[PDB]
RNA sequence: CGGGGAAUCAGGGUUCGAUUCCGGAGAGGGAGCCUGAGAAACGGCUACCACAUCCAAGGAAGGCAGCAGGCGCGCAAAUUA
RNA sequence: AAAGUUGCUGCAGUUAAAAAGCUCGUAGUUGGAUCU
RNA sequence: CAAGACGGACCAGAGCGAAAGCAUUUGCCAAGAAUGUUUUCAUUAAUCAAGAACGAAAGUCGGAGGUUCGAAGACGAUCAGAUACCGUCGUAGUUCCGACCAUAAACGAUGCCGACCGGCGAUGCGGCGGCGUUAUUCCCAUGACCCGCCGGGCAGCUUCCGG
RNA sequence: ACGGUCGAACUUGACUAUCUAGAGGAAGUAAAAGUCGGGUUUCCGUAGGUGAACCUGCGGAAGGAUCAUUAACGG
């Protein structure tokens, strides 16, 4: 929630508000852990194609 | 500083064994890695069957074509390339021919304008390329 | 901390002599110091030297002369045999004419060609020339 | 000393390296039969033993004689 | 160079060459000996009864005039204290740190001070039972260390 | 397979030693035996396991990491005198 | 073998590859004179 | 008036700490180097695999609090193509307490202990020896300066010691 | 023939490891000229912004080009 907090906000709806932010940004975490091994495992299987590419299928004949 | 004890050679030795891991040609001799990555398995020459034959390109600077030959191992089954060297030499080569087939000189290392390639032809159904290009013997089919 | 005190004395009487100086302080001073400098004197690399008393351990002034070029120590005390000695006196000493593996045998703190003499072996000490 | 009637000794040695030209310390532990006439035997005293025929499996050797440990009266 | 600070101190005493007693001493080596005693009995520990017979009674070295040290003399009479005095002063500093460490949970220099006392402790213990001084069954423990003291 | 040893090398060292001498192990794989002073033997026996020969279809006979030789294997190695 | 590019003899660790963030600490290694 | 924050100028190549780090006043608590000793013990030591404490900032759990700042985010400007710069607001955080993580250009890009090899005078602490000025001329010691010396440090300058 | 011992091996599940056929899935390569189209001193460790780079917040470095002034302070 991108809610400016204002002075008379008292506890039960500010402990509300921070551990919603905490629940956000740990979804947020486990996402991006998500993508980067997706974004490795991805890198990982096209330079096995392109050393693949390297050793046979590259000439003329 | 090194231990220059009296009762210090076990430390002396383990260090150098461990050191000596971390050198290049000790650990490309001794891990048993490359002796099971090499094609040829440690041999001087293998003998293969010939797949297709290849136009390489050659690397930037020099800009020819290299009549190389992928070839099938008969030990192992490992495809490999091998360049054919003369002029004229490739048309010996025929597809499904028995091949003699050597390295290079460099030990697994690609050489020269040609690259990925370790091996060269030797010999061509039993007889050598030599004795071909310079019409001392003929080759049977 | 301090070890093998030949050592520290062979290196400042070398950085002395090195440094062109006339006379060198050395301490603490102990006994195989004292056969050292006096196998060095007996062929005259250093001359004469004074052995200051403490009642703690001593000191040592000795005399320099220019006949000295280095001076030095090995450390650990190897096993020499009689057989082995030639192979050292080729590693250290700079010619055959000349410089002197100290030892030390059942006879004494000695040169190797009185050890030689002798028939005996012994730990290595020094060299100098 | 916790078998009956046998007891565990170690014997030290220095191992040479030509290579290096040095020493190595080594030691082998060794299951000795101890006579119940020598009594009051203590932890860490020299003990002096002989060869005999195999009396277990590993038991090899007798314990001859016993001197104490340094330190102790 | 100190063992656990980085400092390099060179504060120490130095002996004049001569070992024998001054001509204006006139103090017989039983009447040093009786000295020792009544101060043992009025109970210090031997530093500092070679401060007072040195501040005091110009004796300047006891084992120069008497031919024997302190705490030999202690031993012989029969007056040495059961711990010696490094380690008693060393066990008494780790007492009063843990002390301040139970009434300060948060003071790191004072933990970091203590595992360095108690490293002395250790070292004092270990030559202690080499040298046949204390039992070897001899243990310092962290729960049982003012009870020594 | 381990030594004697071999190649290289100022000195130190590094690498190799399947191979004619010595010792060990095994006769396709394990196991159990008979005889004999000596064998858990295989150019001795009894099995199971894996290959395999003669068949008249019931049965019998197997063991070349011995000397020649053959197949296969491989870059790689001799005469059925 | 050259390779002092495995360094025991006999390498290196400011800037070229490299010293642990820091201290304690058992095993290991080394350990001051001094006795004809 | 209140709220949390921060301890400027003095603040220096000055000091302390094993390092990270440490700057309002006072009181308490337990430590520490150095110096001085004609004190005591008498080798009790050095470096240290295993192991153990501390460890900037940022970050994560449970509590409190939110002054400023502020990543993200929201708008506003700016353009053949701008989606970084700029302005306003502002979430986590920045603060404290108790648990976690053990990472920095965590730098002297320089292991620790010990010895020797040129010189100089500034500074911090301690000690020693002193003519003098000062506490309105101080009646004695004591503090501040001034002149040398010694020990341990933070540093500097100079040198064809040699690398 | 009973029993015992040594005991090859056989059968059943578990842990594996190897040899060897495979419908399909996702790709790449050769053959299609086929269709439509300006900013930043150099960095380090963490966190966020779409993974990375990059930018920013915080804390760190220089591996970043020191000009000018500075003897009185007593009445």
């Amino acid at each position: 929630s991108t809610q400016p907090r204002s002075k008379n906000e008292s506890k039960e709806d500010k402990r509300a508000r921070k551990q919603a932010i905490k629940e956000e940004r740990k979804e947020r975490r486990v996402e991006k852990k998500a993508n980067k091994l997706a974004f490795k495992l991805e890198k990982r299987r096209q330079e096995k194609e392109l050393l693949n590419l390297k050793k046979n299928v590259e000439g003329l004949k | 500083g090194k231990c220059r004890g009296l009762r210090t050679a076990r430390k002396l030795r383990s260090h150098r064994r461990d050191q000596k891991w971390h050198d290049k040609q000790y650990k490309k001799a001794h891990l048993g890695t490359a002796l099971k990555a090499n094609p040829f398995g440690g041999a001087s020459h293998a003998k293969g069957i010939v797949l297709e034959k290849v136009g390489v390109e050659a690397k930037q600077p020099n800009s020819a074509i290299r009549k190389c030959v992928r070839v099938q191992l008969i030990k192992n089954g490992k495809k490999i390339t091998a360049f054919v060297p003369n002029d004229g030499c490739l048309n010996f080569i025929e597809e499904n021919d028995e091949v003699l087939v050597a390295g290079f000189g460099r030990k697994g290392h690609a050489v020269g304008d040609i690259p990925g390639v370790r091996f060269k032809v030797v010999k061509v159904a039993n007889v050598s390329l030599l004795a071909l290009y310079k019409g001392k013997k003929e080759r049977p089919r | 901390v301090r070890m093998n005190v030949l050592a520290d004395a062979l290196k400042s009487i070398n950085n002395a002599e090195k440094r062109g100086k006339r006379q060198v302080l050395i301490r603490p001073c102990s006994k195989v110091i004292v056969r050292f400098l006096t196998v060095m004197m007996k062929h005259g690399y250093i001359g004469e030297f004074e052995i200051i008393d403490d009642h703690r351990a001593g000191k040592i002034v000795v005399n320099l002369t220019g006949r000295l070029n280095k001076c030095g120590v090995i450390s650990p005390r190897f096993d020499v045999q009689l057989k082995d000695l030639e192979k050292w006196q080729n590693n250290l000493l700079p010619s055959r004419q000349f410089g002197f593996i100290v030892l030390t045998t059942s006879a004494g703190i000695m040169d190797h060609e009185e050890a030689r003499r002798k028939h005996t072996g012994g730990k290595i000490l020094g060299f100098f020339f | 000393m916790k078998m009956q009637r046998t007891i565990v000794i170690r014997r030290d040695y220095l191992h040479y390296i030509r290579k290096y030209n040095r020493f190595e310390k080594r030691h082998k532990n060794m299951s000795v039969h101890l006579s119940p006439c020598f009594r009051d035997v203590q932890i860490g005293d020299i003990v002096t033993v002989g060869e005999c025929r195999p009396l277990s499996k590993t038991v090899r050797f007798n314990v001859l004689k016993v001197t104490k440990a340094a330190g102790t009266k | 160079g100190r063992m656990h600070a980085p400092g390099k101190g060179l504060s120490q005493s130095a002996l004049p060459y001569r070992r024998s007693v001054p001509t204006w001493l006139k103090l017989t080596s039983d009447d040093v000996k009786e000295q020792i005693y009544k101060l043992a009995k009025k109970g210090l520990t031997p530093s500092q009864i070679g401060v007072i017979l040195r501040d005091s009674h110009g004796v300047a070295q006891v084992r120069f005039v008497t031919g024997n040290k302190i705490l030999r003399i202690l031993k012989s009479k029969g007056l040495a204290p059961d711990l010696p005095e490094d380690l008693y002063h060393l066990i008494k500093k780790a007492v009063a740190v843990r002390k301040h460490l139970e009434r300060n949970r948060k003071d790191k220099d004072a933990k970091f001070r203590l595992i360095l006392i108690e490293s002395r402790i250790h070292r004092l213990a270990r030559y202690y039972k080499t040298k046949r001084v204390l039992p070897p069954n001899w243990k310092y423990e962290s729960s049982t260390a003012s009870a020594l003291v």
